[PDB]
RNA sequence: GUCGGUCCUAACCCGACCCGUAACUCGGCGUCGGGGAAAGGGAAACGGGUUUAUAUUCCCGUACCGCGGUGGUAGGUGCGGC
RNA sequence: UAGGGGGGCCCGACUGUUUAGUAAAAACACAGGUCCCAGCUAGCCCGAAAGGGUUUGUACUGGGGCCGACGCCUGCCCAGUG
């Protein structure tokens, strides 16, 4: 093992080969899930991945269609209601 | 629990002396009881960090004392500026 | 609120306690009076005041707390909002 | 006042969030019938009353009407969607 | 001879310098040349621990968008609105000029000269009390007991600093003191001068005693001010 | 092309302007700019064979990334669900 | 593979550190006690100056000395030196 792989940011895994070798493969770690701006609660409908993984997805497979996809639904409804009630006069 | 005299300072065992063990135990016992919230009235307030207190139920987060949510001078200032 | 008037409602008429039910009755209709506690969530308070000022239902603001309402009633829990549907033998609507 | 038939409201959930809508009928305690009425891209669909915010505006119609019959009312009443 | 610790500190080496890259930024109010007569409004959006401060700090967002740090008062809530200016009410957390603050009020974070950003009464649990107002000076009682006059246009904030009672509990262990000192790169552990050699300290020598009065004149040269510097008295009472 | 270096910043360092010094290849300095990690952050390749001695680098098989084109379509001007 | 045990006395409260290569200790440090300077263009300090450290700090703070966990206590003297 090289020093770059003695580093615990590489998540080693053991894998048996079609030739009977049983080698070690190295991969980088996955980033965590998107969180709400107001409450810090987790979001739904948003996939996890590194940039190369996210660039192999279309636009509509990355976020929910509804407005304000960066907020949890309760906070979204708060925002829409406040807009409405300020659009009265 | 199953100690006559020592409390949280039973982690010390024999060491560091009476005065210091007693004081640590008392401060920590008064700190680790659930306190009344100033927004909802329920007993669900705990210390996050030195000077920072949070309620588990309503989620209310406020600044206070080191080992208690209120201080005497704080209560006096509240009373006086409520007068004026 | 008055201990005796609200307890008389409790035993003579019919009440529906809880903020979700109160908001729903203020939105659709089917209530006579709505009582809200001072320190209740501003979200709930705003929704109630809006829907009831539209529907035409009177709202009384109880100066005490949600815990105190709950205990006033025979209940071990918060009662932040309350809806009087059926009054009886009491003068509770006379206080708004 | 109520969720009266003829009431104008905004949707606050889903795709069609930020859009006015006129109420047409009432199904259950929780569900009502809302039409976009072809002013805007919303069809004749049952919706929950948690998902609508009612506006003070109103319209003269009957309990259960049609889409060509509502568009009229908004002709003169003075209501754009 | 050889040098003292107090002389090596002046050189400015890593052994003595504060690790302020670890801290949250400095704490200052808002400049007058941008709060002249406007009475700005802000909302509290976070309360934070600061490693170089002894007091908790709060993050305030203002209307334009500008975010800033303030020293937090005992009682302030996340989601609370504060006001900075001359026509701001008298309420815990608001910043006003001394000329608009009644007598008897508890005050913190006082400026020395108007516009300097805040200098006085900053530590956990401290408070100052307003004593007298006049047209040329406002007299305030500082936590040392001392009465001091300020210009009436100097700004202060109303309430008490948060984080009091800190010293109610013993440190107990040497390791806890290790960490507390490392947090601000204080010289720890501390040596005694009477158990140093004579080349190292004006005390010092194999018989471990001060052999001359420990009171030292205010006019003594550097390398010689150790013990009790210009003491008016010594002892118990 | 796919492994590492060539990018980013950390603690820190340097230059110009500016100030000091009888002066300097000396001492400082906020700012402007530039540097600073082959175990921190950071696009993309795996298995089998081949040589006396190289191989995730040559060969066989089967893949991926970036840039640039060609030709069609979704969309612009579309929908299902409270 | 795998503890010999018990009773008295002196020092140091304890975990920790020390004379690389004749001293590991009863010496150092430690929590804690108490005294001194200082309201900030401060107090203490580096430097030939310019500038700078404590300072992204403000008396529940920063600097300077002596004793050294805990318990019971800490008497008299300001003529002399300071
Ligand atoms: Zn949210
Ligand atoms: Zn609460």
């Amino acid at each position: 093992m090289k020093p770059m792989y003695r580093s615990r940011s590489w998540r080693r895994k053991y894998v048996r080969t079609p030739g009977g070798r049983t080698v070690i493969h190295f991969e980088r770690r996955k980033p965590k899930v998107a969180h709400c701006a107001m409450c810090g609660r987790p979001l739904n409908g948003v996939p996890r991945g590194r940039p190369s993984e996210l660039r192999k997805l279309p636009k509509t497979k990355k976020r929910p269609e509804r407005p304000y996809p960066n907020l949890c639904p309760s906070c979204m409804r708060k925002v829409m209601k406040a807009q409405v009630r300020a659009s009265i006069t | 629990g199953r100690t006559t005299k020592v409390g949280s300072a039973g982690r010390f065992g024999p060491r560091y002396g009476l005065k210091i063990r007693r004081r640590v135990a008392a401060v920590e016992a008064r700190m680790k009881q659930k306190h009344v919230c100033p927004v909802c009235g329920r007993k669900a307030v705990r210390r996050i960090s030195t000077g920072i207190w949070q309620c588990q139920k309503c989620g209310a987060t406020f600044a206070g004392g080191a080992y208690l949510p209120t201080t005497p001078a704080g209560k006096v200032a509240k009373r006086v500026t409520a007068s004026k | 609120d008055f201990a005796f008037e609200l307890r008389k409602v409790q035993d003579t008429g019919k009440i529906v306690m809880g903020a979700k039910k109160s908001i729903h009755l203020a939105k659709v209709g089917g209530a006579k009076l709505i009582i809200v506690a001072r320190n209740a969530r501003p979200d709930i308070k705003e929704d109630i005041y809006y829907y009831a000022k539209l529907s035409g239902i009177p709202v009384y603001e109880f100066e005490g707390t949600s815990v105190e309402l709950g205990t006033l009633l025979g209940r071990p829990h918060t009662v932040s909002a309350l809806a009087v549907i059926d009054p009886g033998e009491s003068k509770i609507l006379a206080l708004a | 006042p109520a969720i009266e038939v003829g009431r104008i409201a905004v949707v606050i959930a889903g795709r069609r969030a930020g859009q006015k809508v006129v109420v047409a009928d009432i199904i259950d305690k929780n569900f009502v019938l809302v039409t976009g009425a072809g002013l805007n891209k919303v069809k004749r669909r049952r919706m929950n009353v948690k998902h609508l915010e009612p506006l003070p505006e109103r319209v003269n119609i009957q309990r259960g009407a049609s889409d060509e019959e509502i568009k009229a009312a908004l002709e003169g009443a003075g209501i754009s969607l | 001879g050889k040098s003292l610790i107090q002389q090596r500190r002046g050189k400015g080496t890593t052994t003595f310098r504060a690790p302020s890259h670890r801290y949250r930024g400095a704490v200052r109010y808002v400049p007058l040349n941008l709060v002249q007569e406007r009475t700005l409004r802000g909302v509290v959006e976070e309360i934070l621990h600061d490693p170089g401060r002894t007091a908790p700090v709060a993050r305030v967002k203002f209307e334009d968008g500008t975010k800033k740090l303030i020293i937090a008062p005992e009682g302030v809530l996340v989601g609370q609105e504060i006001y900075i200016g001359p026509e701001a009410p008298i309420a815990i957390g608001n910043t006003l000029p001394l000329a608009k603050i009644p007598e008897g009020t508890y005050v913190y974070d006082i400026e020395g000269v108007p516009g300097d950003g805040g200098k006085y009464v900053r530590a956990g649990g401290t408070y100052a009390l307003v004593v007298s107002r006049e047209k040329d000076k406002v007299i305030v009682q500082l936590p040392s007991g001392e009465l001091k006059a300020f210009n009436p246009m100097c700004r202060a904030t109303i309430g008490v600093v948060a984080g009091g009672g800190r010293l109610e509990k013993p440190i107990v262990k040497a390791g806890k003191a290790y960490y507390i000192a490392k947090a601000r790169n204080r010289f720890w552990p501390k040596p005694r001068g009477v158990k140093m050699n004579a080349v190292n300290h004006p005390h010092g020598g194999k018989e471990h005693h001060i052999g001359r009065p420990s009171t030292v004149s205010r006019r003594a040269p550097p390398g010689r001010k150790v013990g009790h510097i210009a003491a008016r008295r010594t002892g118990r009472r």
